[PDB]
DNA sequence: TTGTGTTATTGGCGTTATTAAGGTAACTTGCTTAT
DNA sequence: ACCTTAATAACGCCAATAACACAA
């Protein structure tokens, strides 16, 4: 009961196993339901003109990226659009687009009937079922964008009325604001702005259909009939959480604890559940708990560490181990490399060299060392990539060494001459055709300058004292 | 030992007639001297001093009469039987609620 | 002798090749060691005085 | 314990004929218990070898 | 002091070894981890 | 525990170009 009782793992554990366990019956029977209202909501879509008009541009678009592949002996491969259905695909796409253009010139009913009964022949499962939903909805999303927009440059603005919004809010006008002159909203800038996102407006319109409530019903019965599959969806997810806490007492320590691995079972069953059709009569147990396995793995190879480390390295070092494993426990040796790689699909002899020296979790700067004159490992590790005070001690005695060296050299010349051509209190260490400028001349012989300036300063009586700093 | 392993009948009678001495593990050895080499350092064991495994009573005398029991078990978790200051018997389950004895 | 690693050792993977070294000293009693009897008497040697 | 509890799984994998009663044990979880015990256990300190 | 030889770099190129992503349809359904 | 595929960032290339040098 509700009795105070923080831990969480109970807490979810008592909701968990509320609702009954199912049979095959009812399994069916919601996967019927999950089915008949896919059908409804794709049927429902495509009884509307500009959708096959964007399907066939989308095409066109393909066609595009198609033939930009010659420029690089078939048709250029990319089907990422339809899933099981390309010299069929694209020859239905021909017909669709010849066939649609006849549909959008003449007739009432037919072909209409044709390219939708068309549409059934093709095979859609969830991804480009919802490109076209979406298809539809983000034409909408767009233009409530622009009213939310609109609204808020005007309605903060124009006496504030917030209120008679039944009179503004007839849109597509662009006649209300005029008598805004006999109203508030000094809003010429503004005035020039909703114009022009008025004018989108209706551009969208003009691209797709009528006005508003043209789209807001097919958006409304979507959402209803999206709402009945989730529901559907709803009710079977909720039917086998046991299954995924079964399954997941195997991995229980192998770096995560339980939630987690619980939470990531979840979502490789919630997403398992849409695309197993009851069209084979089988068991949704058994093949559930493919997708449970898979989710569980890979969050456990990918969470599993502080320093993240590949799937594919992974999986090669459980192959590894397994078999090291298996030898050791049938002929008392340990490793003998030779007899590791004598017999294995891992096809190299230099991996290894490297497969097994990330082999240490990193260990923790708080652990206590027993007795060991009581201390522990995070106060001895220490600062490494400083000056120390001598270190940066025995700089200044440099840095302004030579800051006086050349104190006793040229007149200024050389002094200039070092100082530009090898940065000294400068910002960029100017180039040879730098100093050229500097002087107006002496394009070459500056080398040469600098050269006598070095054959100068490399004599006893300048150069062994400095000697020691190197 | 297997057999035809059907719903009891001759289930494990017939097959699997071998047997083989299976590798089990490492058991470290003592000199002569009473002393291991682990990771060879010489290393000393020394003994342990516990209370016995049985049934002791005491009184916490902040009370009067405020006996109690142990049953203190080689491994596993020790019951106890309190009093109180009028006579009840409760009883606790290495820590707990209190309940009275006579729940047992 | 030979039984081993072909190195003496596993090497804890990741080590090339490693060497140990055995130093040894005698070390004389000085000023500021710590003598003791059996009897629980104790104390810091202080000086040392010449034999006569 | 672990071992054994270990055995009553690695039967559910049954893919072989006539097995034999060698694949089944394990070994790992006595030896990396009884020598941890004997390398980080408090009652195990080095020998102190001052003198005998 | 002006000519003819390097060079040191530096964006471009391709190449590919390495990483990330995704998919299997015989049936499988609730620890508590321990002075 | 096993694949079957796109996708990405490190690595080798030989020319260009800005810079340096070396004989009169």
């Amino acid at each position: 009961l509700k009795g105070k009782t923080s831990d969480p793992i109970r807490m979810y554990m008592r909701e968990m196993g509320i609702v009954d366990l199912l049979d095959k019956k009812g399994e069916t029977d919601i996967a019927i339901r999950i089915e008949e209202g896919t059908t409804e909501v794709f049927s429902t879509i495509l009884s509307y003109p500009i959708v096959i008009k964007t399907y066939i541009e989308r095409f066109r678009e393909l066609e595009e990226k198609a033939i930009d592949y010659m420029n690089s002996e078939n048709e250029p491969v990319a089907r990422y659009i339809r899933f099981n259905e390309t010299q069929r695909a694209y020859e239905f796409f021909t017909n669709l687009e010849k066939m649609f253009e006849e549909y959008q010139d003449k007739p009432n009913k037919k072909l209409y009937t044709k390219i939708v009964k068309e549409f059934d022949n093709l095979r859609l499962s969830t991804s480009h079922l919802q490109k076209l939903v979406d298809y539809i909805r983000l034409p909408y999303a767009r233009v409530k964008e622009f009213e939310r927009k609109i609204l808020r440059l005007c309605v903060e603005r124009s006496k504030t009325p917030r209120q008679e919004f039944i009179k503004v809010y007839k849109v597509g006008s662009l006649e209300w604001l005029e008598p805004l002159t006999k109203k508030y909203k000094f809003t010429e800038n503004t005035i020039r702005e909703i114009k022009n996102l008025t004018k989108q407006i209706n551009q969208f319109q003009i691209l797709m259909m009528m006005d508003i409530e043209e789209l807001k019903q097919v958006n409304l019965e979507i959402s209803r009939s999206e709402a009945k599959i989730t529901q559907a969806k709803k009710e079977m997810i909720e039917a086998n959480l046991r299954l995924v806490v079964s399954e997941a007492k195997k991995y229980t320590n192998r770096g995560l604890h339980f939630l987690d691995i619980i939470q990531e079972g979840n979502i490789g069953l919630m997403k398992a559940v849409d695309k197993f059709d009851y069209r084979k009569g089988f068991k949704f147990s058994t093949y559930a708990t493919w997708w449970i396995r898979q989710a569980i793995t890979r969050s456990i190879a990918d969470q599993a560490r502080t320093i993240r480390v590949p799937v594919h390295m992974i999986e090669t070092i459980n192959k590894v181990n397994r078999i090291k494993r298996q030898i050791l426990q049938e002929k008392g040796r340990e490793a003998t490399e030779e007899e590791i790689i004598e017999h294995t699909p891992n096809m190299s002899k230099e991996k290894l060299k490297k497969i097994l020296n990330i082999s240490h979790t990193p260990i923790s700067m708080e652990s206590p060392i027993g007795d060991d004159e009581d201390s522990t490992v995070g106060d001895f590790i220490e600062d490494k990539n400083n000056y120390s005070p001598i270190e940066a001690a025995n700089l200044e005695n440099l840095r302004e060494a030579i800051k006086e060296l050349i104190e006793t050299g040229l007149t200024e010349r050389e002094a200039k001459v070092l100082m530009m051509r090898f940065g000294i209190g400068m910002n960029t260490d100017h180039t040879l055709e730098e100093v050229g400028k500097q002087f107006n001349v002496t394009r070459e012989r500056i080398r040469q300058i600098e050269a006598k300036a070095l054959r100068k300063l490399k004599h006893p009586s300048r150069s062994a004292f400095l000697k020691t700093f190197l | 030992v297997v057999y035809n392993k059907d719903a009891l009948p001759n289930e494990k009678i017939v097959e699997d007639i071998r047997e083989e001495y299976v590798y089990m593990g490492d058991i470290p050895l003592m000199t002569t001297n009473g002393t291991f080499i682990i990771n060879g350092t010489e290393r000393v064991v020394v003994s342990q001093l516990h209370r016995s495994p049985g049934a002791f009573f005491s009184k916490d005398d902040s009370e009067e009469g405020a006996f109690s029991a142990r049953i203190i078990p080689y491994r596993g978790s020790w019951l106890d039987f309190e009093f109180d200051s009028k006579g009840i018997i409760w009883a606790r389950i290495d820590r707990k609620r209190k309940f009275c004895a006579t729940v047992i | 002798k030979k039984k081993s690693i072909t190195q003496s050792n596993e090497l804890s993977p990741g080590v090339l090749k490693t060497v140990k070294v055995f130093v040894a000293i005698k070390k004389r009693i000085q000023p500021g060691d710590k003598m003791a009897g059996r009897h629980g008497n104790k104390g810091v040697v202080s000086r040392v005085l010449p034999v006569e | 314990y672990r071992v054994e509890k270990g055995i009553r799984e690695s039967m559910s994998l049954v893919h072989k004929d006539k097995l034999m009663p060698k694949d089944i044990v394990n070994s790992k979880p006595i030896t990396a218990a009884i020598k941890e015990f004997f390398t980080s256990g408090a009652l195990s300190q080095f020998m102190d070898q001052d003198n005998p």
